[PDB]
């Protein structure tokens, strides 16, 4: 049950964009993006 | 496919254009367009490198007769197509660079398509938001204002964590211009909702003044708000808000009480183990109070200050000096808190009667006094342990409660920056100040980094929160000296420290060894001598009493005479400087102290002369030995009791003894000391800085509290204005450019002449 504390809206994506950079870099099988919402 | 050639044209038009940025930065734009116009030599340019060119460029020309030449040369460009979401930022700046001029009556429609676009540009309702605001200049449309707060809240709700504390200042402001209907409060209410509570932590004092005032219950909903996400920031100034209105009613249900009490409740279920421990501590620092030794000694210390002043102004008249009622009503208070062998001993003495018509005979009396009660004070404990006397504090750990170190919710940063409670060390110390001997107990972190802070006991909260409202004004324009390159050369800032109000008797202060103050030095150094230490102030009274006696008017010359005499016996010209030599034995260190002594002095001269500060007493001013850093204890507006002019008539500009002049070099009071002024008389002049809705908001609530004090109109709009406009008036004064080179000069020559310091007050100490 862990969780992450996130500040204002702004702060979301720099950690969603490092993230997403981090885990692009040194994988290099997968090429894709693919997220969804739910309410 | 060539993709490598395009990359290399896009990263050298990227690095052309940032160039030409920072040169406009710099604050010049004749070179910044040479560099600009390089881009022309390339045949091919991308579509988007070539936007930021001419954004850059019209910036140049808004910054730079020559507003024909800026406004034909939009007009050559953007011929056929561009894409919808740069087709939004640069029909704001149009329409911004007509709204600089007289032609107003075509420029609405302007605004209104720069802003039809996508509704999420925070420049786009800004401008609109400040175009709004000219008007309201005249012809002031009581129903339209509503409209200015509704841009402001829709251009707070995307900017984040920068430039959003001036847009918050203009709402406040706008807020006190209301009429009996309450249509404003109900737009503020209506249109706020959405925006984070982050931006609310740097207003809590001026959010509390208007809910305190009359129809404002409708603001109770930004209160909670805040409270619902941090309770901690919000709790302690509602207590003592609380207090202060329970003390002053009881002298003479209460509205405002009710509304705090409501405030109180909800936040009673959100978090109760934290307000529970937050109770603790406060119930448990009712130990820390000093005896009634130092009480005594304390306001003794209180009267004789009082006593100087009232002496300052019988300058010139007879002998006789009639004892004031005000001191007449403090002697016979002191009567009454002391009147087991020595607690009578006054009473007979020397207090039976307060004076039949003699002033001298009374302070050359309470000298003695003090030297009695400090010399018999001198066996006093220092130490005490946690263990005994209160044992919620001494058994307190990380695991009961989420509590946070006293002070960490003052300024907003980006980062999170929240260092938590780990254990109150069981050692804490008595040291002596200059008027009692507060208690500094220590503080550690989960970092393991230990914190030390001063228990304070000051009274007199009338005389207490306007000292806290400085210091605020002073924390908010700290930021301000960073965004410009010639103050962040000399590395200027205020230092200021963290001051949280728990009680409005007791609140805690952040406080650091090694911090001693101007007239500490004197003593020590004076001690190490045969003499006392009030031999100069006794001096100057006693034989200007005798020069009077044979029935002569005091003129200047015999200033100017005893003045010298005081220099030449009892306190040298480098008494300074041999305390510094041997202090420091580097040579290293010396320099960095000396330079560092610089710096700080001209923002504090800076600050005491242009907003209208408090008089810079020797005790007021304290040194840092660690660091060199440079901080003066509690600051406090000058505002005059018949009527708020707000005028300081003091004969020098600041505090330029002749023992600092020569303690860092006949050089240093020229070249460095007027440098760090001028650079920042450039930073706030800036019209791109905000900064009269700043001053406006802190000057709103400082009129109010003196006329709460003191016996809800426009005249208090005026008057607030109107001191405004003083403090640009004097700004803009010491900023300007010209053939010659600037005014700062001429002041600080008459600073340090013995003209203008033989007229001063012998408690202010010129020749110390």
């Amino acid at each position: 049950s862990n969780w992450f504390i996130i500040g204002s809206k702004t702060d979301a994506e720099r950690v969603v964009n490092q993230y997403q950079e981090l885990v692009q870099n040194e994988a290099k099988c997968p090429v894709k993006m693919s997220h969804s919402s739910s309410g | 496919s060539s993709n490598n050639a395009m990359l290399g044209v896009h990263a050298s038009a990227s690095a052309i254009i940032q160039y030409g940025k920072i040169a406009r930065k710099q604050g010049l734009v004749n070179v910044a367009l040479d560099i600009l116009s390089r881009i022309h030599t390339i045949p091919t340019v991308p579509i988007v490198d070539c936007f930021q060119k001419i954004r850059q460029q019209v910036k140049c020309y808004l910054q730079l007769n020559e507003c024909m030449q800026g406004l034909e040369v939009i007009e050559s460009t953007n011929l056929k197509y561009f894409t919808k979401e740069m087709t939004a930022e640069f029909y704001a700046l149009k329409g911004m660079f007509l709204a600089q001029i007289n032609k107003s009556e075509e420029a609405n429609k302007a605004f209104s398509a720069a802003v039809q676009m996508h509704d999420v540009l925070v420049k786009a309702w800004a401008m609109w938001g400040d175009y709004l605001e000219n008007i309201f200049v005249k012809e002031r449309q009581l129903h339209l204002g509503v409209s200015a707060i509704t841009c402001y809240l829709h251009a707070c709700r995307h900017q984040n964590e920068s430039k959003s504390r001036k847009y918050l200042a203009k709402v406040l402001w706008l807020l006190s211009f209301d009429d009996d209907k309450n249509t404003l409060a109900d737009a503020v209410d209506k249109y706020c909702i959405g925006v984070p509570p982050i931006q609310w932590l740097a207003w809590i004092p001026q959010l509390l003044t208007c809910l305190v005032g009359s129809e404002g219950k409708l603001l109770l909903n930004l209160i909670s708000q805040v409270g619902r996400v941090y309770p901690q920031a919000v709790y302690f100034p509602i207590r003592t808000l609380y207090l202060t209105l329970k003390i002053e009613q009881r002298e003479r249900a209460t509205a405002p009480m009710w509304r705090c009490s409501r405030i109180m409740h909800m936040q009673r279920e959100l978090h109760p183990t934290l307000l529970s421990s937050l109770e603790g501590i406060v119930d448990q620092m009712v130990w820390f109070r000093e005896n009634w030794h130092e009480e005594v000694l304390r306001q003794l210390q209180q009267g004789l200050a009082k006593c100087y002043s009232v002496a300052f102004e019988k300058s010139g008249a007879v002998s006789d000096a009639k004892i004031t009622p005000h001191t007449l009503n403090f002697v016979k208070k002191l009567v009454s808190t002391f009147g087991k062998l020595k607690g009578q001993f006054t009473t007979d003495f020397d207090f039976s009667v307060p004076g039949s018509m003699k002033l001298h005979n009374l302070i050359s009396k309470l000298k003695k006094w003090i030297k009695i009660l400090e010399a018999k004070t001198k066996q006093l404990p220092k130490f005490f342990l946690i263990e005994e006397k209160c044992r919620f504090l001494s058994n307190f750990s990380a695991q009961t409660a989420e509590v946070e170190i006293p002070g960490e919710f003052l300024m907003p940063k980006p980062t999170h920056y929240y260092i938590k409670i780990a254990r109150f060390m069981p050692r804490v110390e008595i040291v002596q100040k200059h008027n009692t001997a507060a208690r500094r107990l220590y503080i550690r972190g989960h970092n393991g980094k230990i914190y030390p802070y001063l228990v304070m006991n000051d009274a007199c909260l009338t005389e207490s929160r306007r000292e806290e409202r400085v210091l605020q004004l002073l924390r908010l324009l700290n930021p301000c000296l960073e965004k410009r390159k010639e103050t962040t050369k000399r590395h200027l800032f205020f230092t200021v420290p963290r001051v949280v109000a728990v009680s409005p008797q007791m609140r805690l202060v952040e406080d650091n060894p090694s911090s001693l103050s101007l007239v500490e030095i004197y003593k020590q150094r004076c001690a190490k001598k045969g003499i006392e230490h009030d031999n100069p102030i006794s001096r100057y009274y006693d034989r200007l009493a005798t020069v009077q006696a044979r029935g002569t008017q005091a003129s200047h010359q015999v200033l100017r005479d005893i003045l010298k005499e005081v220099q030449s016996n009892m306190v040298p010209r480098s008494m300074l400087k041999e305390w510094a030599l041997h202090t420091f034995p580097n040579a290293t260190d010396y320099w960095t102290f000396r330079k560092m002594f610089t710096i700080q002095l001209a923002l504090i001269g800076f600050a005491e002369f242009v907003l209208h500060l408090n008089r810079l007493n020797p005790e007021m001013l304290q040194i840092a030995q660690d660091t060199g850093k440079l901080n003066v204890a509690y600051f406090r507006f000058d505002i005059n009791d018949a009527t708020g002019d707000l005028d300081a008539n003091r004969p020098v500009p600041f505090r330029l003894t002749p023992n600092i002049s020569e303690f860092l070099t006949t050089i240093g009071v020229s070249g460095p000391l007027t440098a760090s002024m001028i650079a920042v008389a450039r930073c706030f002049a800036q019209p791109n800085f905000k900064v009269d809705g700043i001053l406006k908001t802190v000057l709103r609530d400082e009129i109010i509290a003196w006329h709460k004090k003191t016996q809800d109109s426009q005249q208090l709009v005026s008057l607030v204005q109107k001191a405004v406009t003083a403090i640009m008036t004097r700004l803009h004064n010491l900023a300007q450019f010209e053939g010659g080179e600037s005014k700062v000069n001429t002041l600080v020559a008459a600073a340090n002449s013995l003209d203008n310091l033989c007229r001063m007050d012998p408690a202010w100490h010129p020749w110390l």
